[PDB]
């Protein structure tokens, strides 16, 4: 797998020479203690994260746990909810790593002839991932809502500036957004 | 390709953890240490040819027999694929200060080198005192900062150790 | 026991590596976050058990029944060794704090945890409850410093989200 | 396998005991940088020791590398060079976690065993890992001399002081003195 | 495998008839000192032959050791030089036991496949066997020159006769040519 | 299939050598050899109707029974295979001389040939009988060299062995 | 240790089989070349302290270099140690003559050599220029007839290429 | 494993000198011819030897075909007569190799034990061995008896010398020997 900055040397490489631009990269280094935070987020809050998103995944779609649904039986049910941990895992990779290689590589890479041949419904597997798109982004921002949250409201803590860390929501936004367009 | 984060995204994935403490940590590693690789990747970036063609001026005047006829350094093609070679590894060098882990090194310039050079009957000790004459050729704060100085003196000795 | 250098240590073994750059670069890592996660370790090891005391009334409170006949909280030694596992958990994440990693958590208290609670009938409720309590009681500049929390907070999570 | 650390926790566990005394590890992280250039120190001349020290066994000890030797014929030669740079590495690794533990898991239980089969002379052994052990305070020390490296001589350039990090020298030392002991 | 004379018993069995005509056979083993020969001058100067011929094929073509080229960067030009050995290798096995058969199933086949998947490119690899074509029927012939040769020039000083072991040479060749079609 | 030169063409496939002295050599048995169990070949070639037909009347006559009806020389078809069956034996054989190992016996006579008896209740010690008769038929100098009938002697052996 | 018979009964033990026909011809082939093998073997044996003197002299002759200060043949135990080692490939060219197989060269020459040479900085040109001598120097029938000549040069030159 | 020329060698070597006394391996090619003569005469009998000698075994020995008897069931007749076979099958193996090792390391080492944990009765192995160096004495010879043969005689037809290859009979037998000093 490769990381933003063997990524840029892949890139230098293909043209056998050194590299020049490293403000990019800087900038990376810049935000280093930003992307661990949004990194954090994420792990910590993932059985949250995952458990509400196949739940509302199928609360959206009642007939996922109806008779011949693929979130039925019990073994379907476990092995969509591992699924999903397992899509949520390698996004949270390729955040940490600021490239998505290991997502492609290791996930994603003959996932949509997998459930092809499987059965199991690309569409509703989009929409959790949709759902944990949008929670990592709130936890992130450190913004969730006690209407999506209930009891099990966290907050993280970090030092807050004004955009948030609108750059690395957009990035972890791209991860799973590339899983969606792998799934479609 | 071996980074700091790459390790341990790949030791999490076998164990099928998402990333926790340790792999955090590790990577604020990379934010502090990388001030010092990367001056010295800039600073290798900005002069690679003449580094390297003083590197690679040493070599052959350790070995003057090279020159003969029949040897690695005796034609024009030969002259000038040597000098290549020695940009070759300064730039793989370069790579992997910027990265952070010896993978452009590992992948690109190490694996495969000693059955390239058995193969085409190149003597690895040109090669080695080209490398160890950069090795030795740079002071701090001259050249970069003492702690630059060190992650280029580190990257030179893992390529040198890799031909000894 | 994972950490930070044992993790990469783990991991040139395998490829039969010496230490390289971006193994000494993760262990900068650790150095540079080893006051954050020692300032919560202090803390926690200075006040263990009231921080484990108002844990475990939570949970209870959370969960009255558990006093019920025939319950998991019901008698004096379940009582007992409630309050004591609560103060297991604490313990192996002061454990995790000084290390650096989450080893001693992962080998000593969650390795098994649902194997045992299982058999013996132990709701995981209440451990979840006690430990999100600890979770959120916690705020900076008044506990310990927001990097410190931040560290505590972490090794909690992880031990909520494996029982989750 | 543990660390300085982990070792720590281990002995506080034994009497089920948060770890209180966080002296020698506060230590431990004041003096991580001087340790980071030891393992450097060691790793980055590595062949060098390795060599010359099997070199030193044997140009003290002819009958290695005559019929019958240990040292012969090439391959043994081969794997006595293999050997030597195994020990160093494993020594390297217990010099930068600071524990023995993985030079003991992995390289040195059942070692005394594997050579008393093979025929590994002891006393050769031995003196090769003494030749390192010598080679390893003056790359840590950065003061090795001309006299031993002639044109292979290397300056580490790491910040100086008075005892030339006389504690870690220590440490080390100690690490080639338990693989000796392992094996006399 | 099959050799010269089980691929003639597979002629006779496909008609279960015994095997009468022995006129070619009786004339493989007249020639059987000549093929041993034959097979001793390419194994004899089969790493001179192999290098001159990557050589060669890199010589007539830069393109191979400039970025993006399939002999760059080592790791490739290493690959590419097993690859030219392992061909000849097998290409000698044909010529030691009178059959294709050996080198069709233990290297050709599949191999174009294999090579279209990671793009080998065909031009430079048919020259590559091109050239050690060219070089094997010289040293078959033993004639080869200093000219190609420089320092390097051997001669094998088999027993001398004016065709100098043409149908032996033509049969080399027409094993690389098997080679040359696969990859085609 | 079996012969001299695939057995140390496999050996050293299995090693990644190319061929080298000792491969050589054990052709060059192949060479010195080949002029008596060729004659064997050709003796055998030429006559191999008559020497089947004595082989087969020779087991027949050794078990009588076989002509019994419901056994397995009792009908014309039966009579004819089994005559086919002792001439593909000594086809096999003649094969295995031209080749000079035993390949062509071990492949297409040999390999299955128990489960094809057991499973059609053909009895095995006729075949032995006609095969014992061929072993101790011949004579040299009568009907080839010593050294000839060595080679076909040897073969028969093999055969009768695979089914003993 | 490699050989015409010992490839043949390792051949026939993976397979559970008695030595066969192509066993024993192979055998034949190591009766009828051991004549010319076994010449030079002799030629060889009574006379390696010349033929490997002046193959040692002509390396040297070739590579002057290797004469200066701190170069492999500078000291008096080096030039000692460098002829011996050209010794020791010629006598196991003696074994491997004797055997009729590269075992001996395999095993005591080969195995190893690599790694050890690297490790000493031994340059591998001059060990390739004293075989590659030794490979040109003889004529037949001056020095032995040409048959023993192939089995002397073919060992040479398969030393040779695991040099190159 | 060894042969009659690689153990001359490994005794050459252990003194790092030239093999200059070829004088028992000019006389071990001299017997070349004979050598293979005394393998085929192995080899060609190799099952009516087996047979005969687990029958003679157990003609001499009732018990071993009775309840509680080493070849009692069918299952274990089978496991002695595969034994026998293995057994000669490695003394074959040594005979043509003309020397003991292959049959040391392969078979031998360890077999004591083996049959120690098995049960297998030592005195009735011995004796099958015995049998067997009697039959391969006198097919090597090429003198076998009606008397023990029946209609199952064997007439090897190799040209006769007055000692009959006293040599290579002594040589198989001391090779039948080292089985028995090995179970013994
Ligand atoms: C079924 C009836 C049904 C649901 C179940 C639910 C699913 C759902 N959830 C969201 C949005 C979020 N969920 C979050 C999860 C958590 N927040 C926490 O604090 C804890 C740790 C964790 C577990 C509960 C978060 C952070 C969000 C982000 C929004 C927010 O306000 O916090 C959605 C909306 C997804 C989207 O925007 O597309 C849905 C559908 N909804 C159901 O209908
Ligand atoms: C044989 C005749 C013979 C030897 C070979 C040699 C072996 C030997 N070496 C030492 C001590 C050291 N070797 C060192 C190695 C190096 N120094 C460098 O700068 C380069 C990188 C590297 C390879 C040359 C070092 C650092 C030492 C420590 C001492 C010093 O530097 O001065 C010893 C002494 C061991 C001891 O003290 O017990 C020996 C025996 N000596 C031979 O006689
Ligand atoms: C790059 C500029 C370039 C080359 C490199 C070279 C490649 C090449 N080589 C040949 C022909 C042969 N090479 C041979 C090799 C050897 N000869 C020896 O005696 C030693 C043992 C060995 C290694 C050097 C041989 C025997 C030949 C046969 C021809 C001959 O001997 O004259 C060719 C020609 C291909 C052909 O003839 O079709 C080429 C292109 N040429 C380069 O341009
Ligand atoms: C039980 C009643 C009983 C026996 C069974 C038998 C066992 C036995 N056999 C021998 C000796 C030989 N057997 C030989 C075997 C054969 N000869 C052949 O020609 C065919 C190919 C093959 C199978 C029948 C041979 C060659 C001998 C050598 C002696 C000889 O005269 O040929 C012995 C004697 C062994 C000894 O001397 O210790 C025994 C005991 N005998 C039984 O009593
Ligand atoms: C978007 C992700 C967040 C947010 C993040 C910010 N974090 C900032 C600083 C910061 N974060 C950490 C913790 C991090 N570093 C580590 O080494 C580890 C674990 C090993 C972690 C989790 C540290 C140590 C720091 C620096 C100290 C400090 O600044 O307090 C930060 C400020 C720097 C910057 O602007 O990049 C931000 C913005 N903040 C937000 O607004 C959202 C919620
Ligand atoms: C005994 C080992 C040495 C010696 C060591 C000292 N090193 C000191 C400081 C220092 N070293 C490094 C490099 C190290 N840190 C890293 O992060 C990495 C790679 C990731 C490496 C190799 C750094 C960054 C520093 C701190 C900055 C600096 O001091 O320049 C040091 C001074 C601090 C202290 O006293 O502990 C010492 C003494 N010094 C010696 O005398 C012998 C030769
Ligand atoms: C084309 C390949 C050559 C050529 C070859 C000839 N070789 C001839 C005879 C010959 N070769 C050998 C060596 C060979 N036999 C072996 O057993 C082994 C290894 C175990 C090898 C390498 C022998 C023993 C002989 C016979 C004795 C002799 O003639 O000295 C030969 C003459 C016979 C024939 O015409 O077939 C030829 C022509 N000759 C050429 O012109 C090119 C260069
Ligand atoms: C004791 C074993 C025998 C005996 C053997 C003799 N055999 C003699 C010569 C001979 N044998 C063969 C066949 C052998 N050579 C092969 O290449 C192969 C298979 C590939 C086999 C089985 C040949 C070709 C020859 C040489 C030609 C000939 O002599 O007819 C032989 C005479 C030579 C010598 O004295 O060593 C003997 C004595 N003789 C005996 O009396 C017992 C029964
Ligand atoms: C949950 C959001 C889905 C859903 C998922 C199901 N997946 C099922 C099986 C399955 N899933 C995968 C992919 C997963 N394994 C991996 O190794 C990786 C990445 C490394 C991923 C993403 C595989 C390979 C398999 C088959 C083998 C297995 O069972 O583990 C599954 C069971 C299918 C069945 O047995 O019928 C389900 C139900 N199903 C849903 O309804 C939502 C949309
Ligand atoms: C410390 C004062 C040293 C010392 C240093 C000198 N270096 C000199 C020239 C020189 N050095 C380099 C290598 C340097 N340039 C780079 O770009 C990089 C890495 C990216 C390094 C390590 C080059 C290319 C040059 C020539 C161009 C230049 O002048 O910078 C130098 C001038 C005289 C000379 O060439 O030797 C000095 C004095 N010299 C010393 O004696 C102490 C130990
Ligand atoms: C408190 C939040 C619980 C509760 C807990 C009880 N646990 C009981 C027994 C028990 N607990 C553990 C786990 C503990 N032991 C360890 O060594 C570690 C980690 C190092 C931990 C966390 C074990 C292994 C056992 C069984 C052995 C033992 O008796 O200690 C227990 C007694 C139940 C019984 O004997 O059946 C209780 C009551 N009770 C509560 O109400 C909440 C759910
Ligand atoms: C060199 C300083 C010695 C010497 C060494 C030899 N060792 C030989 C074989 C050997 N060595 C080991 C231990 C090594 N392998 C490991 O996995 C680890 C730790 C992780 C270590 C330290 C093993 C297991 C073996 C056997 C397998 C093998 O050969 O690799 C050896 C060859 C002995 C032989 O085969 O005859 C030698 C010569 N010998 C010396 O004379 C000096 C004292
Ligand atoms: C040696 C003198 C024997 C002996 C030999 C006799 N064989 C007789 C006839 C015969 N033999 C065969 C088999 C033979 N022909 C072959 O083509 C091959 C191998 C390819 C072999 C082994 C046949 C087919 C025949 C009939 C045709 C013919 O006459 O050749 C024979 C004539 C009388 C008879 O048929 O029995 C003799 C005397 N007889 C002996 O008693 C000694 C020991
Ligand atoms: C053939 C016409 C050659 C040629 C041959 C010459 N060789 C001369 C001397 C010489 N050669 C050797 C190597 C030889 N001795 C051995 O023991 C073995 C194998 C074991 C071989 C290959 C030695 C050791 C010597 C010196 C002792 C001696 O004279 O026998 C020679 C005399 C002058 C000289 O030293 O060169 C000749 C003429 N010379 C040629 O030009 C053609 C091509």
């Amino acid at each position: 797998m490769l990381d933003a900055f063997s990524r840029a040397v892949v890139q230098a490489d293909a043209s056998t020479s050194v590299v020049a631009d490293m403000g990019a990269l800087k900038q990376f280094i810049a935000e280093g203690n930003r992307r661990l935070d949004a990194v954090n987020a994420i792990a910590s809050n993932a059985s949250c994260m995952v458990s509400d998103a196949v739940a509302g995944m199928i609360c959206e779609n009642q007939g996922l746990i109806q008779a011949g649904g693929n979130c039925y039986p019990n073994r379907r049910m476990a092995a969509c909810l591992r699924d999903a941990e397992i899509i949520l895992r390698y996004v949270t990779y390729a955040l940490l790593a600021g490239d998505a290689s290991v997502l492609d590589d290791r996930c994603l890479n003959g996932l949509k002839e997998t459930y092809a041949a499987l059965g199991v419904p690309t569409t509703s597997t989009v929409r959790a991932v949709q759902i944990m798109k949008a929670q990592a982004a709130a936890h992130i921002k450190d913004t969730p809502s006690e209407a999506r949250a209930g009891g099990k409201l966290r907050k993280m803590g970090s030092p807050v500036v004004e955009d948030r860390c609108a750059s690395l929501v957009a990035e972890a936004s791209s991860y799973f957004d590339r899983v969606i367009s792998a799934l479609s | 390709m071996k980074s700091v984060v790459t390790t341990v995204i790949a030791a999490a994935d076998a164990a099928g953890r998402f990333p926790s403490s340790s792999d955090l940590e590790s990577v604020q590693g990379s934010i502090q240490r990388s001030a010092a690789r990367l001056e010295a990747a800039e600073k290798l970036a900005g002069n690679i040819d003449a580094v390297a063609q003083e590197a690679y001026n040493a070599c052959i005047q350790k070995y003057p027999y090279l020159n003969n006829s029949g040897e690695a350094n005796s034609t024009d093609t030969f002259k000038a694929k040597c000098l290549r070679d020695v940009k070759h590894y300064m730039r793989l060098i370069q790579y992997s200060l910027v990265v952070g882990g010896t993978g452009p090194l590992d992948e690109w310039g190490i694996a495969g080198q000693r059955e390239v050079y058995r193969a085409l009957g190149l003597p690895t000790a040109p090669y080695v005192e080209a490398l160890s004459f950069a090795r030795n050729r740079g002071c701090a704060p001259r050249d970069m900062s003492a702690q630059a100085l060190t992650e280029y003196n580190a990257l030179l000795d893992y390529a040198i150790n890799s031909l000894s």
